RNA sequence: GGCCCAUUCGGGUCUUGUAAUUGGAAUGAGUACAAUGUAAAUACCUUAACGAGGAACAAUUGGAGGGCAAGUCUGGUGCCAG
């Protein structure tokens, strides 16, 4: 909840480290009618296969949770993702500032705490 | 450049198997052997690496990801192989299974290194990989530079500019037909003309600290890493 | 039962369909760009309008607001990637300067034309819609696929494909049958 | 509204006024008297063509849509089957 | 088409000193200073006129963007016969004898150009044209060569630079008659790319009014061309 | 429909290079000059007023 | 051209275009016909 | 000598394919006017309605008109004069702001027209390939614009 | 020069490789200021070294 | 001075020959002087690249006289066996051409590096 | 800053031993 | 000969038209051998053979104009008009 994309974006860029991206044919959801997959589909798809792997079985999905997570998840995709990479963030409203505010209790207050901070 | 891959026998050098490439463009370029196993692994000039493996004779997996043809390929007893695609100047690394990649670029310019100095020649392409360790491995380029990389960082944690040196000044009577000298030697424009020469071949032996560097300046260079895998010397 | 399901529509139709120039524009673009219908058109003009509101909202906030810098340069990030926006020009006002030819240049479609696979637009989508077009390892049959950089480098013929390297097709073999015959 | 709030409304053919009038396609032969089923308001149509009037016969069940003035209304369907349908032998009319 | 064989029918065009070849073909046409030689392996008609052998040398609209303008139909053309010219930007003389065959041997055509590499071919061609005279120099700088120029009835430009309306400004002010002639050719993608070819065009109009040239006209040169137009101009320092 | 916009298309590109000279390549061989012929007195020049 | 294709006038060279003479042959034919 | 002004290379038929964002556009004396009956401020005006950034633009004769009005219209005069308008010289006898306006639009293909008079909107119609800007209702309103 | 014979199958093969290297010792004399003939020298012995070859 | 004039630094070098074989991969690229000289006679090209390391350089000075005189922009880069490696050719350049084609896939940064050369010269 | 910010924000909205990794090493030593 | 503008008269522009003949390629819907899939089975994915010139393997809807008879009607100042 507290995360919010495009900060992980910067985060990337300025973390120095790579990022472990994939190969090119193996994004397209199916033949081109579905869109490449965006960043998130292929962390939540490889939460699946890594949690697949040790239970030794597949996971079917439920007639009825199938009508929440596959239209709408690319629904968003033809509404939002071009290419692969989501634009839905952008025309959403959300309280950016918040989730980057310093709102822990380990916050500034009043003058000494500040100066702890220099310190 | 057959466009085939022809395996042979030791003992007497007999063809017992051909495997073409199915490509018009797939020109080998590369080869490296998985250590102690059968997997080979094929870089070719149409932009992608071949997974063969031997026993088998068959082809096993290709793999995309490069921007441009792929010149040398390294791999150690781990699935872990690294490529470099020249003009793309990109080092990279595969997991076979996972199909997954790591892309590395080098990001140096000389405008920044002459100004923290206060000869810097380009990058021009990456032609020579070695895997120094499964976590480490250095390139060679076009620019004279041997840069050593790390896996967690995706620029280059140390880079030793110009190795070979700079290639000779072009002669003065070659570079123009005019009679008198003074005239020829402008042509020669100082020093702006030189060129630094190649890295042709770059061989580390196996999880070792030290290394080996090729060119055409009549010389094999010797480097040794540190204990700490930040640096090298010669 | 559970819950319901959002979704939307891709496309807009225009305020007036009926200006002559609209309708001269439509036309330039689908034979130009080889497009079946207005739909592609709509779609593409509701998704880059769509980017200019946002740019003009960035435009609209006080530089240096975080709100501004994060959604614009990740707007550009985006941009660059899919490759309209290119290098030199990443900043907000270029941004507000694209045409939708741009997003159209960017079809599946218009690389198969451009990097010499197809002698036409129309030549290309045939190809495409046949799956003779592959990006890289996959084999994709939509014309409107939006090509990157790394993907449009990666063009190509697929392997399973006769012009990549697969046998001839049922004509070719049907033929040389019937002339062995 | 012409219908009192419906788009449409029902009526039984009475007579073809000017079936014997001369001219070939004119609009005197286009009209038809038509009776509304709801409240017994005689009033008049207008039919396709010609040909189209050939379909409708006396007592038939006719479906009646806004449009010689005088005449504002304009018959759609006939026994529950398309004009137009029958016009281009779609469709045939069921007695 | 025009087969060496052949025969040709050669005319005066409505401008003076510009002639027309009819025929199978119609070909912009004019005389030459110096008989016998071409200057960039241009075609050459000749006539027998009492007998005396007069020669004329072909216009190629695509290489002369001067000529492009005659086939585009300009309407006013202050390069005419007994009329001084300075003409920048002097590549070679693959204009600028076209330019000199207009204003005969009594004008002169002040030719200007800032390489010395092409200048080479721009003094050997003024040597076949005794009125033609090479100011190799930059443009951007009139006060270095006001040292070689008596005055002019028409300027024209064909200088490709962002910064060509401050060359012609200098210039027009140095060396133009009051309500002498100002010819420009313009290349938008030279100027501005960035910006579609037209609004360029309006841009460089709107200069030639802020020091005091009254622009007249401007064709764009297609089919010979692409994102071109030649500019004409009265300059009106009143 | 797309072989319809396509002849269309063809179609309105023709009809713009009779309104109007469009550039096709520039001159390709030796110079035959203007095919159609010259015209003295018609003057396409646009002036400024 | 060759110097024998080379005449005094325009004329008679579109004579010796045997592709002019056949063009002018088949229309007068056509147009006398219908005259 | 007989003129036929060309038709310009840039206009495909009745579509203008050189009118791309930045635009610049011509304000004529109503429009400065209309615009603030409507508290409609003028950049945003533009910004809003045409989703692109836009170059306004003012001639000597409409700067001239303005000025003419008298004291009742002080603030449309000094509106004309923000930075953000650029101005427009003109070589020519006349005043008239309106037939300078059809003369440049005419003469050039790259102009927006904001106008709302009535003899002036009719006049720009008949010109192909001119996108015309009016203030109606509650913001501005651009009709022979593809892009929007 | 193919209208004198100036230059003048493997009889053409000279006079092709002869005319480009008559191109090119063109322009060594136009764009050089003081031109030698060092160059005219080795380029002639090369067209030399493929007289025998041929 | 020096008739190897304007010469791209080491940045713009990388660009130009990012150009070359990008170039090549499309059918764009005609490489040699000879070849260079019939693309300016037709004035189908872009920019003609050329090695000022050539030995001579005299042998590629007829072709700036065509470009200039055609108004086609031109550059020399330090190394002529780098730019044979960039035409995709098994031996050293000296001078390459970049064809007019607006139905080109890179027409962009084609002309992002026309503008470079441009402002160099 | 403000990525920092954030940074130590997600720290606090996220005898040392680990469940599943104990559950791992089994599997491993099954393994 | 084709096209464009124009109430008016006319003006502007050039590679075009076929309601002509002809060639070799590509592949989808269908006809379908299999395996896989699964409690079993359907479906999905993958995959042998066959599968196009009227490619008759024959998508529609709406609108604007015509023109034709030893044809029919009505009114007229003939051969006209509706």
């Amino acid at each position: 909840k507290s995360r919010m994309q495009a900060m992980e974006e910067y985060i990337r860029e300025s973390s120095d480290q790579p990022d472990w991206s994939a190969s090119i044919g193996a994004d397209i959801v199916n033949h081109g009618r579905g869109g490449i997959k965006s960043l998130r589909d292929t962390e939540k798809e490889r939460r699946v296969t890594s949690f697949e792997e040790d239970n030794f079985t597949r996971l079917n999905i439920t007639n009825k949770a199938e009508k929440r997570k596959q239209k709408q998840r690319e629904r968003n995709a033809r509404m939002n993702v071009i290419g692969g990479e989501d634009f839905g963030i952008f025309s959403s409203k959300r309280k950016l500032e918040d989730s980057t505010s310093r709102r822990g209790a380990k916050k500034t207050r009043s003058a000494w705490d500040r100066a702890q901070r220099r310190l | 450049r057959d466009r085939k891959l022809i395996v042979w026998s030791t003992e007497s050098l007999s063809p017992v198997k051909v495997i073409p490439t199915k490509d018009r463009r797939g020109e080998v370029l590369s080869l490296a052997f998985r250590k102690n196993s059968d997997q080979l692994y094929a870089s070719c000039a149409d932009f992608k690496i071949r997974t063969y493996s031997i026993n088998q004779f068959s082809q096993l997996e290709i793999l995309y990801g490069h921007h441009d043809i792929v010149e040398d390929i390294s791999a150690l007893a781990m699935e872990r192989c690294v490529t470099v695609g020249a003009r793309d100047r990109t080092a990279m690394l595969w997991k076979i299974p996972d199909e997954t990649r790591l892309t590395f670029r080098g990001g140096d310019e000389p405008q920044k290194l002459l100004r923290r100095w206060m000869l810097f020649f380009c990058e021009g392409s990456i032609d020579v990989v070695s895997m120094v360790d499964d976590f480490h491995f250095i390139t060679g380029s076009d620019n004279g530079n041997i840069c050593l990389w790390s896996l967690a960082k995706k620029k280059p944690i140390f880079t030793e500019r110009i190795a070979h040196g700079i290639l000779p000044e072009p002669s003065f009577n070659d570079i123009s037909g005019e009679t008198d000298e003074e005239l020829r030697k402008r042509q020669l424009q100082g020093k702006k003309l030189l060129q630094p020469f190649w890295i042709t071949s770059l061989y580390a032996i196996p999880y070792s600290n030290v290394f080996i560097s090729g060119s055409w300046s009549g010389s094999l260079k010797v480097w040794k890493i540190s204990d700490n895998l930040r640096s090298f010397e010669l | 039962p559970r819950a319901p399901r959002t979704y939307s529509k891709t496309y807009s139709t225009p305020k007036r369909p009926y200006e002559s120039s609209r309708l001269d524009a439509e036309l330039k673009l689908a034979g130009e760009f080889g497009l079946k219908n207005k739909k592609e058109i709509y779609r593409i003009s509701f998704q880059l309008s769509k980017i200019r509101r946002a740019a003009r909202d960035l435009l609209t906030r006080d530089e240096k607001d975080p709100k501004r810098l994060f959604e614009g340069n990740a707007l550009i990030r985006r941009l660059v990637r899919v490759g309209v926006l290119s290098e030199d020009k990443k900043k907000l006002d270029y941004v507000l300067a694209l045409k939708v030819e741009d997003f159209l240049e960017r079809r599946l479609q218009t690389q198969v034309y451009k990097l010499g696979l197809a002698k036409s637009v129309h030549h290309a989508r045939v190809l495409i819609t046949q799956r003779h077009i592959a990006v890289g390892k996959q084999i994709v049959n939509i014309p409107s696929f939006m090509v990157r950089l790394d993907s449009e480098k990666h063009i190509d013929f697929a392997p399973t494909s006769p012009f990549g390297g697969a046998r001839p097709g049922r004509v070719a073999r049907r033929n040389a049958a019937r002339k062995a015959e | 509204s012409p219908f009192g709030g419906s788009s449409h409304a029902k009526g039984i053919v009475l007579e073809k006024l000017g079936i014997e009038s001369k001219q070939p396609n004119s609009a005197i032969r286009k009209c038809v008297r038509v009776q509304l089923i709801k409240n017994g308001k005689k009033v008049t149509a207008f039919v396709p063509n010609d040909g189209c009037l050939n379909f409708v016969d006396e007592n038939d069940e006719v479906l009646l849509a806004g449009f010689i003035p005088g005449v504002r209304f304009k018959v759609v369907k006939v026994s529950g089957v398309s004009l137009l349908a029958l016009w281009k032998e779609k469709k045939e009319k069921p007695r | 088409g025009a087969r060496g064989g052949a025969k040709v029918v050669i005319e005066p065009h409505r401008h003076a000193g510009v002639y027309i070849a009819r025929g199978k073909e119609d070909l912009l046409v004019t005389k030459n200073m110096a008989p016998g030689e071409s200057v960039y392996g241009e075609k050459r008609i000749s006539v027998e006129e009492p007998p005396t052998k007069v020669e004329y040398r072909v216009w190629n609209p695509f290489r002369s963007k001067l000529a492009a303008g005659i086939m585009g139909g300009l309407d006013e053309l202050f390069i005419a016969p007994g009329k001084k010219v300075l003409y920048l930007g002097a590549a070679s003389g693959t204009s600028v004898s076209h330019v000199s065959d207009v204003v005969g041997p009594e004008g002169v055509v002040y030719a200007v150009e800032f390489s010395h590499r092409p200048g080479r071919e721009l003094i050997s061609m003024a040597k076949k044209r005794p009125n033609i005279i090479p100011i190799i120099e930059d443009a951007r700088h009139p006060q270095k060569y006001r040292m070689l120029i008596g005055m002019v009835d028409c300027v024209f430009a064909d200088v490709a630079q962002p910064d060509q309306a401050r060359i012609i400004a200098l210039n027009s002010h140095m060396f133009l008659k009051d309500q002498g002639g100002v010819v420009i050719s313009i290349k938008a993608n030279c100027i501005d790319s960035t910006v579609d070819a037209e609004t360029v065009f309006a841009r460089e109009v709107q200069k030639l009014r802020e020091e005091r040239i009254k622009p007249l006209e401007q064709l764009t040169l297609e089919p010979y061309e692409r994102d071109h137009c030649i500019v004409v101009g009265r300059y009106m320092r009143s | 429909s797309r072989v319809k916009k396509r002849k269309k298309y063809q179609k309105a590109q023709k009809k713009l290079k009779s309104v109007r000279a469009v550039y096709s390549g520039g001159q390709s061989g030796v110079y035959e000059g203007e095919k159609t012929g010259i015209k003295k007195g018609l003057t396409r020049s646009v002036k400024f007023k | 051209m060759n110097r024998k294709e080379r005449k005094s006038t325009i004329l008679e060279t579109l004579m010796g275009d045997e592709a002019s003479n056949k063009y002018f042959k088949r229309k007068y034919n056509e147009i006398q016909e219908k005259s | 000598t007989r003129n036929i002004p060309q038709v310009s290379s840039a206009l495909f038929f009745q579509y203008n394919q050189a009118i791309k964002p930045p635009y610049q556009v011509l304000i004529d004396t109503n429009f400065i006017n209309f615009s603030i009956q409507k508290k409609v401020d003028i950049v945003r005006g533009m910004m809003d309605c045409l989703l692109a950034k836009c170059n306004p633009l003012i001639t000597d004769c409409v700067m001239a008109e303005l000025e003419k009005l008298g004291p009742k219209y002080r603030i449309a005069l000094k509106l004309a004069r923000d930075p953000r308008i650029k101005r427009l010289s003109c070589s020519h006898k006349g005043t008239y702001a309106d037939d300078c306006l059809v003369h440049r639009v005419l003469q050039h293909k790259c102009y927006i027209v904001a106008t709302n008079d009535a003899g002036l909107k009719q006049r720009i119609r008949k010109i192909p390939g001119i996108p015309l800007m009016s203030v109606g209702g509650h913001a501005y309103v651009i009709e022979k614009l593809p892009d929007v | 020069g193919a209208e004198k014979a100036l230059f003048r199958k493997n009889k053409g093969r000279i006079s092709r490789y002869l005319a480009n290297k008559c191109s090119m010792a063109s322009r060594i004399d136009n764009y050089s200021e003081e031109p030698s003939n060092v160059f005219g020298s080795v380029l002639k012995k090369q067209v030399e070294q493929r007289l025998e070859f041929y | 001075n020096p008739k190897a004039f304007p010469l791209a630094d080491a940045a713009l070098t990388q660009q130009i020959l990012d150009v070359v074989q990008q170039a090549a991969n499309l059918r764009q690229l005609k490489k040699g002087a000879n070849e260079a000289t019939k693309t300016l006679n037709r004035g189908i090209s872009e920019f003609i690249i050329m090695a000022a390391d050539c030995e001579p350089i005299e042998i590629l000075l007829h072709l700036p006289l065509l470009c200039e005189d055609k108004n086609v922009p031109y550059v020399f880069v330090p190394s002529r066996v780098a730019l044979g490696r960039a035409c995709g050719v098994s031996r050293p350049v000296i001078a390459a051409s970049i064809t007019t084609n607006d139905a080109s896939a890179i027409k962009t940064q084609i002309y992002a590096v026309k503008d470079k050369i441009e402002t160099l010269l | 800053r403000l990525a920092k910010q954030y940074l130590e924000n997600l720290k606090s909205e996220a005898n040392n031993f680990d469940a599943g990794d104990l559950d791992k090493d089994i599997i491993a030593s099954r393994l």
